[PDB]
């Protein structure tokens, strides 16, 4: 049937992929050794040998430590040994290294592995890519890989779950350079990009889950929950099914505006589950509050272009219609005038599954919400500002130039980013 | 996979290297005979970064011992942990520089550098994927400074794309151990500023201050100072040997910390540092480590960062933690001390986290700061240099080896230019 | 004897690239 | 159906709320954990989980001490954790701190919780607010909350339970300032405001219950019994139901005169219960003695404008009519000429419930009386007098001014109070 | 939560602080080693107001040790409850003020205040929501008065919105422990009237009278006096640690007891105080506590309240009682003694009730009165000051530290203005 | 040498805000 291929690159991508594959194995009842103790999961797992299910995944990094952690973990006997590809020297937070110097050494091997995995599929629908903007390997190799993919396939859809840089929290100094360069070179080679912020997830964990020590495991578990809710309609059946193509058809009004924001509900802890009834109306309301968005940007500062809702479990379509109508009448949210109908809904029968030892309580229904809004324009502006601050004095430029990146490229990227900002300002004005 | 070659030169280098190797062997569970006796697999999964494996489980540190006199390495060899090192790595001459930069750079160095280069080449051929080189030495000494500069230049000519780290001991501001300390020091930096990727500055006075004031040590010896320096050394490179939530190797630090090629002098620091009795009076939490980072009295160089502005900062944590706490602490530090950071570099802070703590600790913390205040150090040195160069004091010692006053003038001018650059980069201009 | 490496950075004029204004004259 | 929301502010409000919710849970047979051991109580409790009932209550205070007392008491698992909102520093008997400097920090969070609770109700009709005039947090934050509620909603009723300062007993030096300021601010935002007086309840407990050690538990139990008698018409069906709106339609003749007085009968001890065969007529008579009033003021000094009677239990309408007629013919009390019909009467089937460990005996009939009388005017005068005695020399004024409150505000408040006094003497004159 | 940082300076400050911390530790059930061996959850629920929790179930008091001579706090450290304190909070000089206000305020204090402020900042930033600062000292000493005024001014500059409370040992009216106490007292009040939120005055003579008359103690020592002072301190700060029916914190007391910014000098008192043999003949009832508190003999300051009129009164009852009885006693006191209360303030009395019974008896009560009669004290000091300033006696001792007679004139003029204010606030004018 | 700020506070005239007298002349 329809098959999806997952690619995880860099430290963030690899760890998010680990969490995602643990979640899939738990949801489908597959043991960590590839055996089923007791079948629509052909979308993600292929059958090899006698009852062994191998995930359709590719794990790429230029540094072997995190992949080595994978190879010795609980899921050692789950992944194909050749699907875990490693380099020797990482990009070292240098976009040019992961794009021009180090990326080109293993890009061909990665493409060969992807082709071998894809030729098996008969109904391939698209690619899932997990990476981060700030990292060198992430941004550089992801940009190179998507350029190669768009050249090779073109028609198949390509999706990203990227980590947007936080407004205040940062873990690198060269972050704006890499972010701007990779956004400029990936703007024309993508179909939909869902972005999350570590700071926003920290706020979510502190405010709702009541966790004071949210390590990266919890963040990756939340992200994996969102990805699972996105792919559920493929992996199961419901009253209203949505595949990957409908996402880009409904959320992307123009080819240069494909940066929606992903939220989730209900994110509550075990003890507060007793005091709350998780009804469709209230979780739909919670999906639209600014305090629940997992990117540090206020929706009230802009207008929604398109919205997509995905419901799981015990859900009645009439309640969904009523809740969406109630949201529409409310004037706390704003919609562009040129988009009279701004909702795409999907309903699935399979309820979410709670990973044992986790932090989320057990619920019978859940909502995943994606919004394409101009409120992200502000974030773009901020990044550009930082770029300028560090480019008026040529700070750190020699590091990139010594790796084969001509200086004018930086200007090009900045110029393009400015144009993109103008784009948003043009579509945020009603007629 | 990333492996590091270690070099020590002079008395300072040899002492620091002995302490560093003792600490490293303790961390990886290696007994002095070279036979692994650890209790965890993580100690062997990444043992090849520092140790070659010999026939019979024996492990040989990938180290080289260089000196122009045999006394220090004879003490090293006859002492404990003297049988781990392969005897072929002990290189020595018979004269000694005698605190003369010219003697150690042009005459004795010309004799020993070929043998040292043979040894490093042989070591690097056994290397699979070399990460870079690490050197330990002192600036105020003859063979230390001279051979360090000579070796650094030769290797930079040999492998220009690799990584060079140096742990230098810059001269102290109040009490000097050598009369000709200024000359050599200047003649060292004029080479380093052109051939070293990054360099950490160490002051014995700051170490004495830390030992007396914080560790409450009444009689600090060089053993304790080398203990602290080795702790910082191990903290820097921990991400190459153990997994963590956020990794960082040498190249990543060099990229994140050096905005311009001529500004690669950092001031290291370590945390936590407590006495034998006061550790019961305070908690082991991330905010405590972060406060010990940005303490003017905790720095390992005798330069007050408050007099200048930080350019970049690296914080490397060890032990199980929460990332959110680390980022909140970094945000708080940046917001409160916003007058100590350059305006043209948003997000001055780089962060790394490693899961495995030091043996016997819950958590640890290593600080690296690239501050403009370091220029004061350089300025002071320059002053002393010219204060002795107008009268041509002690000059016949150096000019009797082949140098000329033009080399001194060039070194002084380059030092002045570096000071001018450091001062100029404190201007907002926006 | 040395000067700060500073350049005159500016984004003079940038136009929007999406063609949302093309069909606004349609009856 | 019809829903009500209870708001408790400050120390007094929170303690009264705890007593009231214990009483409600006992009345409706709900265990302290929220379960039921065996349904018109959707007005106050909302259903959730598997047969768990969550009160529609919000607890607000600027100090965590009393809320933490609640959070560890017997009813810890009854309240929703997000409904107990705490600050970090209290107003410290400062109106300005609770209204301008400190209150504005959490007013937004309180309003967010309020609207989240309100959207859950389909037929919400009003809010109940419990607070104290004398305190800083109570008066200031209550005024701010009433301002915000009136702006946001406007049409829903807003009833008030407030602790009027006692004429002699005092527990603070700055009571007149806070009382005058909060009365000036809230005079045009409260639909109706009943009052209780601690000195009067002390007197009641001494004279009737034969108690010489009346801790605040006894007073809060009395107040809870009164509010239960007020809301029983909503919570149970009776021969003559009275809503929340009928109170204000029947007891407030002008928008500026909405300060009734609350009494209760019968208040007897267990020992004297056996020697008195309590009947409807005698209870109605008992509700009209000055000694049984719960505000230390003599109704014989003024004239009634409107009276409301709420009967519970074994009650016969003919006896109610006869008793009220006898009261009307008795000339020891007076009624304003322009109100020939000055009575509203409601009857409810469910008798009051005796809390074990309490101090009131078991009766089959009870009466709650609310009278809007001009005799309260004297009280205002006294307060105003005290304010003047303290304002001629500008005592404590710097404390309020340093928090941003302009000095002229004080003048306005005092002037407003003067007008209010005039208002009363204008309507206490027959024609 | 609401947390208090405690400062002690000088001999009296250190001794009173040691006794106070012993009292608090016994109340919260903490052994001298600092490990909680209590029996109630309320002891640990609000332990953070005074204690910081360290690793391994240990509690460190949030206290600072300040002195200009090492003898007093060396005695503190070597004695019992000496290992509970953090050693880094002990700040000592080497010279000592020598009962000289100028020496401790301008010369030695100038050297010590930087370190003390650094320690205070470190303590404060480790807090969550600081409630205020509390200081204990005297006015007749050099170190106490000078350094206390200096620290109070510096902290008020640092945190202008927090709460400053002081427990000051004012000079006794009859017997003086130093010849130059009027100078120091005047120069200290000249700063207290401007930089302190509120101040409680305690006189050693009144405490001697209390122990000899009420407690029937033959040989009172400073231990008993510091015991009484600590009991008063604990009674004052009990609403922050234990729940009560009606509670009041420091800001509430300041608001309810300070009508004007220059009138913040209170007289404290404690009840019940009784001997061992008389405890069998009296009944602990609320009226008895109220009658004891409003007693001229029971005051902890050597001023007779019957000479003047109260401005405000605070009564902090503790234990389990009925507030009907409390209010009836307040009403009875107000009506009976209506000649001792200002007419321009109704409701002179503020009441608070703490549920937890005092460590000790069933019920207890603390009294804090703001009476105009305290002006007599100031007036008396004025006389002595001028009686010693006309002849310029001992003046060179002070003017040799850089001070000048202008400062003396300013101090005496300011405090005479304060005396005028306190005296003439006894006019009804209505 | 310090006099207090004693203010001559007085409420000379205040007019009622209730409109009770508006229709007193009604037939
Ligand atoms: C009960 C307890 O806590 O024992 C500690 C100890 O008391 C203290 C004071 C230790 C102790 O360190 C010192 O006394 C010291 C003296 C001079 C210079 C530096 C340190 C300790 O020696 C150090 C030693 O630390 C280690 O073992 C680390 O792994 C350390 N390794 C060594 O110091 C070492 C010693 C001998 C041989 C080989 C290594 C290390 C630190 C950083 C990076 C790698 C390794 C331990 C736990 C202690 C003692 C024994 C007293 C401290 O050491 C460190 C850096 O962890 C000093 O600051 C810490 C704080 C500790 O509380
Ligand atoms: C045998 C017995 O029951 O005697 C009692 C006692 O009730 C008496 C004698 C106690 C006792 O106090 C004195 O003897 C005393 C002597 C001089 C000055 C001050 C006190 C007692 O020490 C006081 C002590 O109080 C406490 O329980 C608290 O711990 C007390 N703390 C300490 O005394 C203390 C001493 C050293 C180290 C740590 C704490 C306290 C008091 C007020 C506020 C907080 C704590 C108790 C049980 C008594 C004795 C032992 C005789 C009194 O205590 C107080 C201050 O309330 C004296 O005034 C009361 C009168 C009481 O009758
Ligand atoms: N949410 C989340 N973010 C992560 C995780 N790991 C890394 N990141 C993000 O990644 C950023 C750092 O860049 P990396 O992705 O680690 O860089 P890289 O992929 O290792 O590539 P190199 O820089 O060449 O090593 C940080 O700012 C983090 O926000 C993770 O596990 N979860
Ligand atoms: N009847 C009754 N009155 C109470 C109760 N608790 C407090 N009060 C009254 O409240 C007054 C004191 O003010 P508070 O209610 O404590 O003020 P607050 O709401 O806590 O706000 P703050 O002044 O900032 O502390 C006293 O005069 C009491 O009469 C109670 O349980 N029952
Ligand atoms: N920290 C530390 N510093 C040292 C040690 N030995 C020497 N030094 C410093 O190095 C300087 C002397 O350099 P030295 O090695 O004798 O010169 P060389 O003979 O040319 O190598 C002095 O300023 C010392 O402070 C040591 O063991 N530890
Ligand atoms: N109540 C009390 N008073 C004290 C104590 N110690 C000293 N004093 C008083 O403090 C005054 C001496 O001040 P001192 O502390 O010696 O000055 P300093 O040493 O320079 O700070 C004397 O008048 C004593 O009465 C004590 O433990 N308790
Ligand atoms: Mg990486
Ligand atoms: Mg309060």
């Amino acid at each position: 049937m329809r098959e999806c291929i997952s690619i995880h690159v860099g430290q963030a991508g690899v760890q998010i992929g680990n969490a995602c594959w643990e979640l899939y194995c738990l949801e489908h009842g597959i043991q960590p050794d590839g055996q089923m103790p007791s079948d629509s999961f052909n979308t993600f797992f292929s059958e090899t040998g006698a009852g062994k299910h191998v995930p359709r995944a590719v794990f790429v990094d230029l540094e072997p430590t995190v992949i080595d952690e994978v190879r010795t973990g609980t899921y050692r006997q789950l992944f194909h040994p050749e699907q875990l590809i490693t380099g020797k020297e990482d990009a070292a937070n240098n976009y040019a290294r992961g794009h021009y110097t180090i990326g080109k050494e293993i890009i061909d091997l990665v493409l060969d592995r992807i082709r071998k995995l894809a030729d098996q599929c008969t109904g391939l629908q698209g690619f899932l890519v997990f990476h981060s903007f700030g990292g060198g390997t992430g941004s550089g190799f992801t940009s190179l890989l998507m350029e190669r993919l768009s050249v090779d396939y073109g028609k198949k859809s390509k999706l990203e779950f990227s980590i947007y840089p936080a407004p205040q929290v940062s873990t690198a100094v060269v972050e704006p350079y890499n972010s701007i360069l990779t956004t400029h070179t990936t703007l024309e080679h993508s179909d939909c990009a869902f972005m999350v912020d570590n700071e926003a997830i920290y706020d979510i964990c502190r405010r709702n889950l009541d966790i004071e020590r949210p390590t990266y495991t919890n963040l990756n578990r939340l992200i994996s929950q969102i990805v699972s809710s996105i792919t559920a309609s493929l992996r199961f059946d419901g009253a209203l099914n949505v595949d990957l193509t409908e996402f880009q058809t409904n959320l992307v009004p123009y080819p240069r505006i494909h940066f929606p924001l992903a939220t989730y509900a209900p994110v509550i802890s075990a003890e507060k589950a007793y005091h709350e009834q998780l009804s469709v109306a209230e979780i739909t309301n919670a999906c639209f509050e600014p305090a629940n968005q997992m990117v540090k940007c206020d929706p009230r500062h802009g207008k929604y272009m398109a919205c997509c809702l995905l419901y799981r479990g015990d859900v009645v379509p009439k309640d969904v219609n009523a809740a969406i109508a109630t949201i529409k009448t409310k004037r706390s949210i704003q919609f562009v005038d040129w988009c009279p109908t701004g909702f795409k809904v999907g309903i699935n029968y399979q309820p979410p599954t709670v990973v044992p030892g986790g932090d989320l309580a057990k619920v019978q229904r859940a909502v995943c919400m994606l919004s394409n809004t101009t409120a992200i324009a502000e974030a773009w502006a901020r990044l550009d500002h930082k770029f300028d601050l560090m480019y008026a004095k040529r700070a750190f430029v020699h590091w990139y130039v010594g790796e084969g990146m001509e200086e004018g490229e930086f200007s090009e990227a900045r110029e393009d980013m400015a144009a993109l900002e103008k784009d948003y300002e043009e579509v945020g004005v009603d007629s | 996979m990333r492996e590091i070659v270690h070099i020590q030169a002079g008395q300072c280098g040899n002492q620091i290297g002995a302490k560093f190797w003792e600490v490293i062997s303790d961390e990886h569970g290696i007994d002095p005979t070279g036979s692994y006796h650890g209790d965890s697999d993580l100690q062997l999964e990444r043992i090849n970064v520092y140790y070659n494996e010999a026939a019979g489980n024996k492990y040989v540190p990938r180290a080289i011992l260089v000196d122009l006199e045999p006394g220090t390495m004879d003490s090293v060899r006859s002492g404990p942990f003297g049988q781990i090192f392969r005897p072929d790595n002990f290189v020595f001459g018979q004269s000694g520089a005698g605190n003369n930069w010219a003697k150690g750079h042009y005459t004795e160095g010309a004799e020993l550098v070929d043998s040292v280069l043979d040894v490093v080449r042989k070591e690097s051929e056994s290397c699979d994927c070399l990460q870079g080189f690490q050197l330990t030495h002192s600036l105020g000494g003859g063979t230390g400074s001279g051979m360090g500069t000579l070796l650094i230049s030769k290797i930079r000519e040999e492998y220009p794309d690799r990584i060079m780290n140096t742990f230098s001991v810059v001269p102290s501001p109040k009490v000097s151990d050598t009369v000709v300390e200024p000359y050599n020091a200047t003649l060292s930096v004029h080479q380093l500023v052109e051939n070293t990727d990054e360099t950490y500055c160490i002051d014995n006075e700051a170490l004495y201050d830390i030992c007396f004031r914080t560790l409450k040590l009444t009689t600090p010896t060089y053993g304790d100072l080398n203990h602290l320096v080795s702790a910082t050394m191990s903290g820097v490179t921990t991400c190459l040997r153990f997994p963590g939530q956020l990794n960082a190797d040498l190249r990543k630090l060099a990229v994140n910390m050096v905005p311009f090629p001529r500004l690669h002098f950092f001031m290291p620091g370590f945390a936590p540092l407590t006495s034998r009795g006061s550790q019961q009076y305070r908690a082991l939490t991330v905010p405590e480590l972060t406060q010990q980072m940005f303490d003017a009295k905790n720095m390992m160089a005798a330069c007050d960062p408050r007099h200048g502005r930080y350019l970049t900062v690296a914080a490397v944590f060890r032990g199980r933690m929460s990332m959110k706490e680390v980022d909140e602490q970094m945000l708080n530090v940046q917001n409160k001390n916003s007058s100590y950071f350059v305006e043209w570099i948003p997000n001055n802070v780089k962060t790394a986290v490693c899961d495995i703590p030091p043996r016997g600790l819950k958590m640890s913390a290593t600080f690296i700061g690239n501050s403009t205040a370091i220029q004061e150090l350089f300025k002071r040195i320059s002053e002393q240099f010219t204060a002795m160069f107008r009268r041509k004091a002690f000059l016949h010692w150096y000019t009797g080896e082949g140098m000329d006053e033009m080399e001194f003038t060039e070194a002084e001018s380059n030092m002045n230019d570096l000071v001018s650059e450091y001062q100029q980069y404190q201007d907002a201009t926006a | 004897k040395v000067q700060i490496i500073n350049k005159k950075l500016d984004l003079s004029n940038v136009q929007s690239k999406c063609g949302s204004k093309d069909n606004i004259k349609h009856v």
